[PDB]
């Protein structure tokens, strides 16, 4: 017959750190165990790579099982930077795929045209400067250059250099880039060029910083802006892995979580499933990427991570948990009390 | 891990702390004994006393109001006992109901130190405490023959219209209530049918997704999940599973993540249940 | 009566110097004296002229009483030689009369041809460049380029391939090609003549610190000037190279005719002989007093020739004059010296 | 400048020398006075004695070969006079003609020292002197009654003109198939005696000659070239006052200074017809 009270009971209940407590069969002591969740198992191979620095096994074990074909490039590319290393993968990423002589004066000749006169009269009248003018006002430019060309002056030196950029600069592709060299600027390779000949931009952007790293650095972000909006996404995360450009990445990988998330969930799994699995990897891939470039700030990326926290003290894994938990700034009350929870419940 | 013979009568109740470091254990010994469990190592630190009956639940505070427990009996009293330098000492005493109390639960912390009561008096107490010490309770009439469980809502996501709880009684009964200004307390929002025999135990789900869940454990053997997607719906009946266990359900106590169901019965067994794309529950770890 | 001997008569004779020696009527006395042989008069605005060195007058004087049309050149050159100047003369005479660029838009390296250039640009292989610019009608470029290094060699391996296919079909192209290599023989020898003074301001720019060759050149200049009717400007060139020679030389080839001319203006043999030498010898004493200044046998022989109808008008003192002009190595000259000399003291 | 009283017997001859600043005399008292001439003063600086008649003419040497002087005389000799270190003394005589000398004179100074002589003998002589000092002249009939007068044509083919009193004017040229001067021409023009005969130093393409004759009319005689004849042209259409004694070219200019009977001294050019008129 039923009985109001004393009947016994297991009286289960789940503690932190995925904890199940319960009386025992005799009823007279406890037990607290650390049950089996199918699916829900301690990532150790993580724990292995972020503790020796080798994440060969957890690259390889990703690029087995891998999910959609951007995420397989991706994973590849992981691969080979972990095997070439970050310099190697950069050099091979951004790599690339006298004359006839002999005037004979000859016979006689003679000055026709006002032009070709006054221009010989400054010549021998020792008159360089003006020379060059009245060959440009005219349009002999060859003539103006020859002559500016024998000169060791510089203003006027450059004053035909100007004056070729002047109308020339739009007619000829080469005759645009010469500017940018001659003025010794990047700036419009880096916003006009087309996207296709990017490598170039990037070298252009090499060889004229080569002792300013922050210049540099952002010059070569702004290219991986750019290709970036245009479809380019691959070339972009490399420009960007050149740059030291932690961040740039991940708001990339932040903006695709997403929809991820969502062909996981297509995969007939269900919303846990989903969620986990989508974590763990988009983490993974951080972790990894994260160790070969030149880098927590960002306020989604601290709130997956304290997601990817939470789903870890539930393995019990509180030295993973703690790992992450130091990667967050402490000015964050919420790190902070993560942090204490889980210092008292592994000490 | 084991603790063996923490007591010479039964044990109705072990509940680890915010940590999962502490625990805390109460019998029919009239005792509640306090451990610190480390690896596969623990060791008593103090016994409670001071209930006149068996002692059938205990739950902790929050740890920013310190190292608090609450306990409830067949006295019909509910005690607050504190840790303070290694020492413990009844700090307060709530005793309104003229039968056993059967639950106790703090509430989400966001509320500030409050306390659940749950009596076979039929009524339901919450209690809050005053700046002085002492305390002022809420007492509503909440089923009829008696209420043997009551679990909190989580907090939304400080408004206080927006609290919930519910409870679960010996007329078959499951229960939600929400604080309303105009009333001053908690008033009924719905009463979920549903099992044949006395409910013993209900626990809302805190996970944090969309759909809200609550489950309720009987004497008819039967564990129902209830669901609600709309804070104002209905809320959807869905049997565990399509059997009856064993024995007698006694609680059910949801995971801090995943939303794992552990299901406590007669049979002196516990069952691990997860939810499956077919909105359906099967076993979550190797099943028996 | 007729008689064979001792008949009386002032017996003349000539004595040199254009002196009459004759006999008086009393049969007893001689008498020297010099005849006024009208026509024959002493040169005197020449022997002051040549003393007080003021061709002024003497200039005038030839001018007023000019000749031919050509002639009268020559004597205007010496006019205003005589108040400007030699050094003012030869200058008034040898004297004259878009940048920017906003990139804008899109583009990109369409070709093999650019693209390649461009690479090597960036690769800071800037000499490379030049070279795959060359290899392709791409000279403006290979030359903006190469006037942005240092490198000689390269900064010149352009202009080189510039007047390779350049210097032919335009003539300012041939001028640059050599005042850049430092040379006038191409200008000098084939420039129109009709640009002459642009062939000496190339002389007097690329020798300036080197006057034997300037000279050279200029004389070198001055000859193709005459040899193409260009005989007024040709004096110019050499009063500047110096070469009283060329001057001398063009003027005792057009001694001939300009003695015919005088000729036919119903003068003697004589008359115009004395009246042509004395024009020539004149204008020779003036113009070399204004150059950079014998040994033209021509010359000299036409001087020995002055002296003669000097000495006729009794002016030892500009025979003289002249006679040491001359080079004492010639007898004819050592034996007129020693005449006039002995003559006069 | 005059030096009046210089001799006291008609004074016949007065020629300076290649200077014109020394000058010598001579006349009846035979004798040749040595004077210098240079403002207007003169001082005689010596007097030449050896002549046996009249001194008729002396003619001045070339420097090349020393200071020297020639005389002709009545006596029908030629002594040639040298000044040697400032003093005169008769180096050398001449005397082959058998009547009086009337003309002595030096030849073009190339031909070395020659001296051309003629003589109312109707003789011409040629006189060099030998490397020893004797004298192996060349001696021609030149004229029939007596030659007056002979004078040299400028230097180059040696010529020289004779003037006599058969009234002909003649010309010789050397010839050496024959070692001696030979008859070229006989020009015919004066009807009297010649008494002089002068041929220019000019040394323009026409050669010029006058001679001078006792039938008061001179003649100028030009030859424009080997092809060409002697051209007769009467210095004047009308005859002289009187006789007609000397002539005498400049040494530039081709101007005639001619010799009257009345004493008178007539200067003559030539214009561009051809004529002559006074100059």
């Amino acid at each position: 017959a039923p009985t109001w009270y004393g009947e016994p009971s297991p009286a289960a209940h789940w503690a932190f750190g995925g904890k199940l407590v319960q009386i025992t069969p005799d009823g007279k002591g406890v037990s607290i165990t650390n049950p089996k969740i199918s699916g829900l198992e301690s990532n150790t191979t993580l724990s292995e790579a972020l503790k020796t620095k080798d994440f060969k096994p957890l690259i390889n074990q990703r690029l087995v099982k891998v999910i959609d074909d951007v995420n397989e490039e991706d994973w590849n590319m992981l691969e080979k930077l972990s095997m070439d290393g970050t310099e190697e993968f950069l050099k091979e990423a951004l790599a690339f795929d006298q004359i006839e002589t002999n005037f004979q004066p000859e016979g006689d000749f003679s000055l026709s045209g006002n032009i070709e006169q006054t221009i010989s009269k400054n010549l021998v009248s020792g008159n360089i400067k003006s020379a060059v003018k009245n060959s440009l006002e005219n349009d002999l430019m060859m003539e103006a250059m020859v002559i500016a060309l024998d000169s060791n002056n510089e203003r006027l030196k450059e004053s035909v250099k100007n004056a070729y950029f002047a109308k020339y600069g739009s007619k000829s592709s080469l005759s645009r880039i010469l500017y940018s060299i001659s003025k010794r600027e990047v700036d419009d390779l880096v916003e006009n060029l087309d996207v296709s000949q990017w490598k170039f931009i990037s070298k252009a952007i090499q060889n004229l910083y080569p002792n300013d790293i922050a210049q540099r650095n952002e010059m070569m972000i702004k290219l991986g802006d750019r290709m970036k909006e245009n479809g380019h996404r691959q070339d972009s995360l490399t420009l960007y892995l050149a740059a030291g450009s932690l961040d740039k990445v991940a708001s990339i990988w932040l903006s695709e979580f997403p929809d991820l998330e969502d062909k996981l969930k297509k995969d007939n799994k269900t919303i846990y499933e989903a969620h986990s699995e989508c974590m763990t990897e988009f983490i993974e891939r951080f972790t990894v990427f994260s160790n070969f470039i030149n880098g927590i700030n960002n306020e989604q990326l601290i709130a997956k991570f304290l997601e990817f926290i939470n789903l870890t003290t539930s393995t019990g894994n509180f030295e993973l948990a703690t790992e992450f938990l130091n990667s967050l700034p402490s000015d964050n009350e919420e790190v902070k009390t993560e942090k204490a929870r889980v210092l008292i419940a592994s000490g | 891990v084991v603790i063996a013979n923490a007591h010479n009568e039964m044990i109705h109740d072990a509940v680890m702390d915010y940590y999962g470091k502490r625990m805390a254990t109460c019998s029919s010994d009239k005792t509640i004994k306090i451990f610190e469990v480390e690896g596969e190592t623990h060791k008593l630190i103090d016994t409670l006393t001071g209930h006149e009956g068996p002692v059938w639940r205990v739950d902790w505070a929050h740890p920013k109001f310190g190292t608090i427990l609450a306990s409830c009996s067949y006295d019909g009293k509910v005690m607050i006992w504190k840790e303070e330098n290694g020492r413990w000492s009844q700090i307060a005493v709530h005793a309104v109901h003229s039968a056993s109390v059967n639950s106790v639960q703090w509430a989400p912390h966001e509320y500030g130190p409050m306390l659940l009561v749950a009596s076979s008096d039929g009524k339901v107490s919450v209690v809050e405490f005053k700046e002085n010490g002492t305390t002022s309770p809420i007492i509503i009439d909440a089923h009829a023959i008696g209420v043997n469980s009551a679990s909190w809502a989580p907090a939304t996501i400080g408004t206080k219209e927006s609290r919930k709880f519910v409870t679960g009684g010996a007329d078959n009964l499951v229960k939600i209530w929400k604080y309303n200004s105009d009333a001053q307390t908690y008033v009924l929002e719905s009463t979920l049918e549903g099992h044949s025999d006395w409910v013993r135990d209900v626990a809302w789900s805190p996970t944090v997704l969309l759909r809200s869940y609550m489950a309720s454990v009987s004497q008819d053997r039967t564990c129902i999940i209830w669901t609600q997607d709309n804070e104002q719906g209905p809320w959807k009946k869905t049997l565990l599973k399509e059997e009856k266990f064993p024995d007698v359900l006694w609680r059910a106590s949801w995971s801090l993540s995943g939303n794992v169901l552990a299901l406590s019965g007669g049979d002196n067994k516990v069952t691990l249940w997860k939810e499956n794309l077919e909105g359906k529950w099967e076993p979550a770890g190797e099943v028996h």
